[PDB]
């Protein structure tokens, strides 16, 4: 493979210190 | 917010043996809920402390996008390469500190534009050139230790430079 | 002949390991990777993340008969024949050529292989624009052309023409112009991704009426107007997921709609300017877990059911900065598995609920700047796990337990009414940082063995009184400390210039009295203001040039051998 993203993956962009994996902070 | 990505391109340039960046995080809003880092009350960068801590690699020219940094440490270290163009950009920069580290280059020009300077350390280096004149010009300078280099050229003896003793530039014998 | 045909793929590119197989073994249909069918020709080439490398073979036209074909995840580069679609085949219909290296543009025959289902050229390295010619392919299933690098231009007119679409991933392809209006007539879409753009106008009031869709994704756009959804047309109770994340033009009030979907599991809608109460029909959906609204200017309160339910799956709530009002959620962690709350800079007062201080799931607690009052229960700090805690600038009120969590690393209390008296071990925290609260009662002895890892302490503005801590000098990596503004006495530490990375000592206004310590001298100070106090003796060589002038003034008994306030000796 080359790198991730597939379909409709969420947005990055959070405050939280603990969030689960996934996503680019877009914004 | 650019500052966070300043400060994440800052660690994807140096190398950490034992993970002392390892909360920042690149997809946070706000880098002042990281470590080693301190904000105002509005949410900007105003303190980041990284001294003492096993780092090597060389700087980057982005850190010149904290507008409001007033202490920006990173002494005793092994960080080698040469001093950013862009140092002169922070306008709100109240102290210096780079000393103890493997530097080498020259004192660039800009950091003459700097009027609200206290503290300018630089020590255990290897810069070599001549210091520049603009140093007499920032009149709020109080500290200043370059020594322990490879400078030459002429001392400058106006302006506050005036109030140094020799200790201040010691141990260059091309001075 | 279809041997050779087959082992010149391999030729071409250097003999690859993983094919070794492939030499003269009878039949061919027993070779991995390589399906035939009843007349022994090849239908099916799959070599998906194999590990091939080369150009794109021209040899692969040959092979007629070819039903699939598989090239995702080589390093496969070069450029795509112009010619790719006069001789690559004409029974073909799962062609995949993603994430390879591929350079040049996209040639404009492959509307000449009209029987295709799926064509996926998203993860190249692509250029120009995507041509209209594009479109001819009526009998598409899956079109994904994303993260290319791609110029300024429009979607073609063209698209129009797929009504049988079932993935529209154009992520990111420089896309400029005014939203699709043919989105809304494919009516199978599942999944839309028109993502991180240039694109403008308003959200048609049509596209939530796909009775199919499962994501929606628009993250970065120049969209404005407000979401204006029609009573009567909302029939989309399969989607699962709204992005509508980040425009910073969006207006009006949320849409009222969004309280009707039984199988919503994120709804993200921040960086906007929302108006109008949140509302209140998003608290009774069984299968909610993620909302946030960062920034916005919503006003009204939270929803006042949330959570009630004991088989849920809300695990997280994030409104950052509005101007909502009212008091928190009561019954917020009942299914157990609560995680986060986040509302800084909000303006909802009353008390912390009973039901949040007892939900052992929590990770992330960052309510601060509001007008909450009344007094933090004291099972907050014992069965809850917490890692962060951020209550500043409230009115509230509690006492510290002696020994707090084993995994605390960050507190923020400063500018609160709390009492008792300091924590005597909080393994693990890095930031105590609380200042002009109610602490009183002498400091514990020790706080060199209980908080091993501080690295931030600010104590200005209590009552504490007694004596400094001998063992404050035995934290390592420690770089601000502050305890002015108290009745503190007695004598500073000889020890406190042997440690490492101080810089920042703030002693002021207090009852100490003794000599400066000289090796106080040998440290990376950048601040100190040990002013206001009872000290005597002579200021030590060094802490007296011009850079701490406003340092030692107001002791009566403090002289010196370019200070204000410092008498001679």
């Amino acid at each position: 493979p080359r790198g991730g993203g597939s379909a409709g993956a969420p947005n990055g962009c959070t405050n939280n210190p603990k969030h689960p994996p996934g996503g680019k902070c877009h914004g | 917010n650019t500052e966070g990505d300043a400060l994440y391109s800052l660690r994807q340039s140096l190398k950490d043996a034992n993970n002392v960046l390892q909360s920042w995080d690149p997809t946070l809003v706000n880098p002042c809920t990281w470590f080693h880092v301190t904000c105002n009350t509005d949410n900007s960068v105003i303190r980041v402390d990284l001294g003492n801590a096993q780092l090597s690699g060389a700087l980057v020219s982005q850190l010149g996008q904290l507008k409001n940094l007033q202490y920006l440490e990173l002494y005793s270290n092994n960080i080698s390469g040469t001093i950013p163009l862009e140092l002169g950009n922070l306008t709100n920069l109240v102290s210096l500190d780079l000393y103890l580290n493997k530097f080498t280059g020259g004192i660039p020009d800009t950091l003459g534009k700097l009027l609200k300077l206290r503290f300018l350390r630089l020590n255990n280096n290897s810069l070599s050139g001549q210091i520049p004149q603009s140093l007499t010009n920032i009149s709020t300078l109080q500290v200043l230790d370059l020594s322990n280099n490879n400078l030459s050229g002429a001392v400058p003896s106006t302006g506050s430079f005036s109030l140094f003793t020799p200790i201040s530039f010691g141990n260059n014998p091309n001075l | 002949d279809d041997r050779q045909l087959l082992i010149r793929i391999k030729r071409v590119w250097r003999d690859p390991p993983v094919l070794a197989a492939w030499n003269g073994s009878g039949d061919h249909c027993t070779w991995p990777y390589v399906t035939c069918d009843a007349s022994g020709r090849v239908t099916s080439l799959s070599l998906a993340n194999t590990g091939v490398a080369g150009p794109f073979p021209d040899a692969i036209g040959g092979l007629s008969g070819l039903t699939s074909l598989d090239l995702s995840g080589n390093y496969l580069d070069g450029e795509l024949p112009a010619d790719i679609g006069r001789a690559l085949g004409k029974n073909l219909t799962s062609l995949m050529l993603n994430g390879n290296y591929f350079n040049g543009t996209i040639p404009t025959s492959l509307s000449r292989l009209k029987n295709l289902q799926s064509l996926a050229l998203d993860n190249n390295f692509l250029a120009g624009t995507i041509p209209a010619e594009l479109g001819d392919l009526t009998g598409l299933q899956m079109l994904t052309l994303a993260n290319n690098s791609f110029s300024v231009g429009v979607l073609p007119a063209s698209f129009k023409n797929l009504t049988q679409l079932k993935t529209f991933w154009a992520a990111i392809c420089n896309l400029t112009g005014d939203f699709p209006s043919y989105v809304a007539e494919m009516r199978e879409l599942e999944v839309l991704d028109l993502s991180v753009n240039a694109l403008t106008g308003s959200i048609p009031p049509a596209i939530w009426n796909l009775a199919k869709l499962q994501t929606m994704a628009l993250f970065a756009n120049n969209f404005t107007g407000g979401v204006v959804v029609a009573d009567g047309a909302f029939s989309a109770v399969n989607l699962v997921m709204i992005d509508l994340s980040s425009n910073h033009r969006l207006s009006g009030p949320i849409p009222e709609a969004f309280g009707h979907l039984p199988n919503l599991e994120t709804l993200n809608l921040y960086f906007n300017n929302f108006s109008g109460e949140i509302p209140a029909s998003i608290g009774r959906l069984p299968s909610l877990v993620t909302l946030s609204l960062f920034r916005n200017r919503l006003t009204g309160r939270l929803p006042p059911d949330l959570g009630k339910n004991s088989s849920a799956g809300l695990m997280y709530i994030d409104v950052d900065d509005n101007e909502i009002s009212g008091a928190i959620p009561e019954g917020l962690c009942a299914n157990g598995k609560f995680q986060s709350l986040i509302a800084r800079n909000n303006r909802l007062n009353g008390s912390i609920p009973a039901g949040l201080a007892s939900c052992a799931t929590l990770n992330n607690l960052m309510l601060g700047n509001n007008q909450l009052s009344g007094e933090v229960p004291e099972a907050l700090w014992t069965v809850p796990q917490l890692e962060y805690v951020l209550l500043r600038n409230n009115r509230l009120s509690g006492s510290l337990p002696v020994k707090m969590f084993i995994n605390l690393s960050t507190l923020h209390i400063e500018n609160n009414q709390f009492g008792g008296n300091i924590p005597a071990a909080a393994v693990g925290l890095r930031e105590f940082i609380a200042g002009n609260n109610n602490f009183s009662g002498e400091m514990p002895a020790s706080l060199g063995k209980g908080m091993p890892l501080l690295q931030a302490m600010n104590l200005s503005g209590n009552q504490l009184f007694g004596g400094i801590p001998s063992s404050v000098a035995k934290l390592r990596l420690l770089t601000q400390l502050d305890l002015s503004r108290n009745q503190l006495a007695g004598e500073i530490p000889a020890e406190l210039g042997a440690m490492r990375v101080l810089s920042a000592l703030d002693l002021s206004s207090n009852k100490l009295s003794g000599y400066i310590p000289p090796p106080l001298a040998g440290l990376p100070l950048t601040f100190l203001n040990l002013s206001s106090n009872q000290l005597d003796g002579q200021v030590p060589a060094g802490l007296a040039t011009a850079a701490y002038d406003r340092s030692f003034l107001g002791n009566p008994g403090l002289c010196h051998a370019y200070l204000t306030g410092v008498r001679s000796c």
